[PDB]
């Protein structure tokens, strides 16, 4: 079958800049004088949507800053200028011969100004303790770059484990990221302390943003 | 106009048969030219093609699932299906069905939302929603941030909204992380200092695979 | 056989 190979596998392009994703086929995806290969885009939790079809045609609704070109075995998708809304994965597909095959995708994440994580913290929600349990939660919202690390802390004692981290995907409207961490104590363990804290250490500022609360 | 919706089991034991149904709607699977496809996307991986059934019943299978699947359709009800026998973890993925104008265009122009299927033996446990309210500190900035903690459910997915759709802005819903066959997810809303506790801020989680649906109001601690 | 309309070519 025609194997479609995309390149790059991922890239960070800055707002306003241009991104050039390319898709190559092992064998010509040409017939009836056209190239039967299209380009899809897939924002997270969203089925792909066609961006460009038959190599150079633009689907309606797709902005003019998208444009592909190429023939036979070399195809290129160009996005100029990148915009906050283009943070997504792009696929190329051939449908010239069976079985139709897709490419592995090119994840575009775009660069914006660096931003500091607005942090917040939450003590166990009454209900939980009743149910013999207690999870402490810390939110670090709206930051860039994606790299940041947070320390937990209980009565000074750096809490090593029982913590769960989860990051969102870059925001489509402003390019930031966000993460949440969950200290998971037993009511009792939670009972044997008084101060809990999350130390957000991140590039924007040298002093780790600390947030804490009395038990 | 056209609408496609995938119906299927949220969870299925290993070595058992998975069969999804795609209900085309507002258009029929017999109109000439079009072909109907099945496409899956293993989590955290690329889209993967599976097979197609064209308007005049012609069928084609991805070689990899050819020896273990069958694509049929129901003209009367206007819907097509797929069955994969002896599923395994490799079969956990998101499944979509779509349409191609096989005769002219050749690209998939309408896609369904795609249901999720998880191959496993784990018990499909419901979720408990705990409400996260600020730790007693008011006069905190001019924007307050609250959130919902959804803990201990299985399988994915869960759907959380705030004030049932109304609070669209400043909402973050974090991917479910796994703690030995039990997910935990969180969501947060950032609303100005007045609209809480003055007004009502409620989160609604919904977990289909167990018909649980629960809204919770964030009350000041 | 390739191109569009290929599946129902017959």
């Amino acid at each position: 079958d025609i194997v479609m190979t995309q390149s790059p596998a991922s890239l960070v392009v800055s707002l306003g800049q241009r991104a050039t994703i390319s898709c190559r086929a092992s064998e010509s995806v040409d017939s009836y004088g056209k190239s039967f290969m299209h380009w899809y885009q897939q924002k997270p939790g969203q089925p792909p949507k066609v961006l460009i079809y038959i190599a150079s045609n633009l689907e309606s609704g797709v902005p003019a800053r998208f444009s592909g070109s190429g023939s036979r075995t070399d195809f290129t998708l160009t996005i100029d200028p990148v915009e906050a809304d283009d943070a997504a994965t792009y696929y190329c597909q051939q449908n010239n011969e069976d079985p139709p095959t897709f490419g592995a995708g090119t994840k575009l994440e775009m660069r914006r100004a660096d931003a500091a994580p607005t942090v917040s913290i939450f003590p166990p929600s009454s209900e939980q303790l009743t149910s013999g349990g207690a999870s402490v939660v810390c939110f670090l919202n709206n930051f860039y770059p994606k790299d940041i690390n947070v320390k937990w802390k209980i009565d000074g004692s750096e809490r090593q484990n029982g913590v769960l981290n989860s990051w969102t995907d870059q925001d489509s409207k402003d390019s930031t990221y966000s993460m949440s961490s969950t200290l998971t104590l037993t009511k009792d363990e939670y009972e044997r302390h008084n101060s809990y804290t999350c130390e957000a250490t991140h590039k924007t500022s040298t002093s780790p943003i600390v947030k804490s609360f009395n038990r | 106009q056209v609408k496609l919706q995938e119906s299927g089991p949220a969870v299925i034991k290993p070595s058992q048969s998975l069969s999804l149904t795609c209900i085309v709607s507002g258009f029929s699977i017999t109109r000439t030219n079009y072909c109907w496809h099945w496409i899956r996307q293993a989590p955290g991986k690329g889209l993967e093609w599976m097979g197609r059934i064209c308007y005049e019943g012609s069928i084609y299978y991805s070689p990899s699932i050819k020896s273990r699947s069958t694509i049929s359709r129901d003209t009367s009800l206007n819907k097509f299906f797929i069955q994969l026998i002896s599923v395994t973890n490799e079969d956990t993925a998101m499944y979509y069905c779509s349409r191609e104008n096989h005769m002219y265009e050749t690209y998939f122009d309408v896609w369904g939302q795609g249901t999720t299927v998880t191959v496993s033996s784990a018990k499909t446990t419901p979720p408990s929603v705990y409400p996260l309210a600020p730790g007693s500190a008011a006069q905190t900035n001019s924007m307050v941030t609250l959130g919902c903690l959804v803990k201990g459910y299985f399988p994915e997915p869960v759907t959380v909204t705030w004030n049932s759709g109304s609070l669209s802005s400043g909402v973050h819903t974090f991917p479910a992380v796994l703690q030995s066959d039990l997910y935990t997810l969180s969501s947060s809303v950032t609303v100005p200092s007045s609209p809480r506790p003055s007004e009502t801020v409620t989160c609604n989680v919904a977990h289909p695979a167990s018909s649980t649906k629960v809204d919770k109001k964030i009350v000041p601690r | 056989h390739i191109g569009p309309g290929r599946a129902f070519y017959t």
